[PDB]
């Protein structure tokens, strides 16, 4: 009689070469402004969306957003392959059908 | 500095199995293969033999290999260690049980070096395909063009990314063993060797000895020609049978682990722009098949993605909102309309 | 045993006739390929050539080749013998004009050995396609999977099924009997032949003789040698001129003559069900491109087959009277509905 | 005869370039390949290669092969030359810098020669197809067949059809000739020929001297360790820098010029024909893709073409005026009808 085992092991190049799934929410968004008025001709500030946070570089100071649109490329799913994104809907953690 | 990995070379011994189509037959080749990893993008293979090439019986000589033939082993040269596939590939690095070559793309891949006197191959089915990295679906890394952060093997073999078990290796038959007494069958060792031994006739049941005779059974194709020698320890591949006692020690690193490295992609000529009315006419000509995608930066995407191969004249038409396209792996270029 | 086959063994000859690509063009090789016959199943190929393999001139051997260099055959130990695909293949056996070997897919097959100064190789167009027995298009035997009865050659060379003709060889031609001594053309013989005299000045025509000369001709380009050897005979080539004679008698057994084994066919994974109202969900994922065959149970049989190699979800309505699916060579299986 | 193309012979001599997969990597090899020229019909390449194949040092050895290893060449047999490609191919004839060889359909083409302790081989990516002459869409040259006029490139080498420029080479860097004077950068001379020298650090500017000495610099790393050796002439390549002093002349024959030579092509099988009122039915059994085209005699043409790879049969409606039809390259036939 022979007894053969066998189980599923992750293979040595999920190391490098993996996607990731991703579910995400609004958040909140950030702006570089630049800003030349006056006589100063410069400013290099990195700014907040909502409608509290006030920005003092230099010797203004103002406050930007929030923003007329909620539009979000993003979906509620996303699935992230190294570089490229996908918004693929990945079912869910443990249950995913074989060779799909 | 070739000589901090003596877990692999001297804690493991060349190992020997059932090669599915060695030569004409599935014979038992002692350089059987398994678990050929062809997953990076620049055309490399990395190939687990079961024969294990290194340095040789004690401490030297990188160059040469070491397989195991009948009882023993036999460290000689690595003169002729071929590695084929639909067509003949070339070698890049050998170490322990696994040698890194790259293949052209093939649906078999072969394994064989020369004794001297003898072929001895291997060969197994396995679907060898390489597509590059980037939007140009080549065959061969070019001569030039841009860089893009592919996936191949690591060139190197002093890494410790990941690690193989290597346990005591499991009673292996060798009927040759059994040489004759003139009326009975007599065992001997190979150099004190544990041989397990026993025949279908009741005999000495275990076989924890010197070179012992029979005294009940005379054929010895009914008797237990057994080698357990685990004083060099083996993969746990699936062609050796298990050993009963234990699996012991012998953690061995993954030679070529897999790296995100830079390969070099081709790139397509760049197309002959011609511009009309509120709409962009791209005349291109693509060496080999390569997908453009277009996007309207408006509110409304309308994306088209669309291998060519052959020579084709393409429109588009430019909204106000403006349209972007890719040509290849070339950088993406937008455009207006008036 | 090996020495029971004294008929091709003994009187054969290695003949040698017009290679159509013998190197760089058609010259006369000693290995001129006739009567490729791909038409087994699992690849394995038989090849009439014109060289006699594994008889050396001492009545028998295995590991020596005889062919015809000049007059004389100059037999040699067989040492690099090369039969080529589109890929190199692995010769399995050779028997006289006969040669057994197993190559990958390809459209042309060439023979050489390499007799070490020279090469003496020849090539033939023929395309060679290996369908693997079963209702899976694979490429190559895989290790494991379900056994079909396939039909190729044996590796045995003792039967006799079939036969050739083999009768007296003709009229060879060889300019270099056409010597002269400074006054008029001499004729020579090696030994025990009887060559022909003809020449282009109005003399004796006929001139067969033994070791002999011209009467009045003195042109050695006006003039014919033609040798007579009949001592041995050879096959009945296509490409050699026939013997003004008698078709002399004599059955070469074809050493390797078609049988009924049984090859190992491939197993294609086991699709994963979904039942559905009415609805049988199939998804399939196979590995290389395999046939679905499917048939209702009912009055009407209502076809359907259609070759599967991209994974893909099928689904087929399967009503109260049932239905029958036969996926890859899996046995044929049986479904219900409520 | 051989010897009465010595502008190439004497004068020119083979150098060293950038092969863009040596052995397994971007290396410098002596063999390194330009050029590739695949447009003749019977699948013929021509190579133009750094090395420089065919005279030994002065005007013998067709059997030999020069090439160059580091600051000096050394010529050697032609042992073991091989060019191969998706399936190795079979070479034909080598003289200069540029090699004839016939190779079957691929996709990569590798140039190689053998040393003996080492391989020096060379690979480019080049697709190479194969264009049947005629209407015939074979893989092969087949043994028989009507003959066609093809444009192949010719095996003679003595023709000055066409010449290609030979310059002085540019300077050649060889940082071996910057040995150490126990505390200072040294220079030697291979044969007085031209040392190009400077360092970063202020020093000798110019170098054109036998074996100097550095006064200023240490490191071997930041010296221009040059030779101007145009005593011998190099390839215009566009893989070694040019000496901006000027740019001679010294064109020399091209080897292989391309003829309208006439090649052998196939025959497919001929129709069998079948017939009802003003109706041609045509049945085909094509064993390769050949191009039927068919043209009415009338004041219409109405042409029709097709590619047909599996077996058919077709119709067509003929008029009183009559009906043309080619399968193949046959002679066209002519019909009328009742
Ligand atoms: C903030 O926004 C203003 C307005 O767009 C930016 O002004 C522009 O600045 C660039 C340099 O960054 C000027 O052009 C460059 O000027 C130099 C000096 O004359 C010249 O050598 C370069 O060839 C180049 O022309 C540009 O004239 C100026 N104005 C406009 C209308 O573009 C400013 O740079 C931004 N500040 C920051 C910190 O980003
Ligand atoms: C693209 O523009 C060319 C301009 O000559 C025109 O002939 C062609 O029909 C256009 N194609 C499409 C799909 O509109
Ligand atoms: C089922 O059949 C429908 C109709 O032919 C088809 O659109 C669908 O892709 C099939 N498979 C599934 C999973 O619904
Ligand atoms: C004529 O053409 C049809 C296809 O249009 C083909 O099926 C048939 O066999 C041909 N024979 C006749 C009826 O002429």
């Amino acid at each position: 009689t022979q007894m053969s085992e066998a189980y599923v092991e992750r293979s040595e190049e999920c190391s490098i070469d993996h996607a990731k799934a991703y579910k995400v929410h609004t958040g909140t968004v950030q702006a570089m402004v630049n800003i030349t008025y006056g006589s100063v001709s410069w400013r290099s500030a990195d700014v907040y969306v909502n409608g509290e946070t006030p920005a003092k570089i230099g010797d203004a100071k103002l406050i930007i957003g929030p923003l007329s649109s909620a539009w979000s490329p993003f979906d509620n799913k996303v699935v992230v392959y190294g570089h490229e994104v996908y918004n693929y809907d990945f079912p869910e953690y443990g249950t995913g059908k074989a060779g799909s | 500095d070739l000589d901090t990995h003596f877990t692999q070379y001297k804690l493991a011994r060349p190992y020997i199995a059932d090669c599915p189509n060695c030569g004409h037959s599935r014979c038992d080749s002692p350089i059987a293969i398994e678990e050929v990893r062809g997953d990076a993008h620049a055309g490399v293979i990395r190939i687990q033999t079961s024969a294990m090439f290194g340095l040789k019986t004690d401490g030297v000589d990188l160059a040469y290999m070491s397989f195991m033939n009948g009882k023993t082993q036999k460290s000689i040269k690595i003169d002729n260690l071929h590695v084929r596939t639909s067509a003949p590939c070339s070698l890049v690095s050998h170490h322990g049980y696994y040698i890194l070559a790259q293949c052209p793309p093939g649906d078999t891949v072969t394994v064989g070096f020369h004794d001297g006197p003898n072929r001895h191959t291997c060969t197994v089915a396995h679907k060898v395909e390489f597509r590059p990295v980037g939007r140009e679906k080549y065959r061969h890394p070019p001569e030039h063009g841009v860089e893009l952060p592919c996936n191949r093997y690591t060139h190197k073999r002093a890494d410790q990314g990941h690690y193989v078990e290597m346990h005591q290796p499991g009673l292996v038959a060798d009927h040759s063993l059994l040489s004759i007494h003139s009326a009975k069958v007599k065992i001997t060792v190979p150099s004190g060797a544990q041989v397990k031994y026993y025949c279908k006739c009741p005999d000495v049941r275990e076989g924890i000895t010197s070179s012992d005779h029979t005294t009940t059974c005379t054929d010895v194709k009914q008797c237990r020609a057994y080698l357990i020698d685990n004083k060099k320890w083996v993969y746990n591949s699936g062609r050796l049978p298990r050993g009963e006692g234990d699996t012991f020690k012998g953690k061995l690193h993954v030679p070529f682990v897999p790296v995100k490295a830079k390969c070099i992609a081709t790139l397509a000529p760049e197309p002959l722009v011609e511009h009309k009315h509120r709409t962009l006419i791209l005349h291109l000509h693509p060496d080999h098949p390569t997908l453009l995608t277009t996007r309207s930066l408006g509110s409304d995407a309308n994306p088209t993605r669309q291998w060519i191969e052959r020579p084709t004249t393409v429109n588009f038409t430019v909204t106000g909102e403006g349209l972007e396209y890719t040509w290849g792996n070339h950088p993406p270029k937008r455009v207006w309309a008036q």
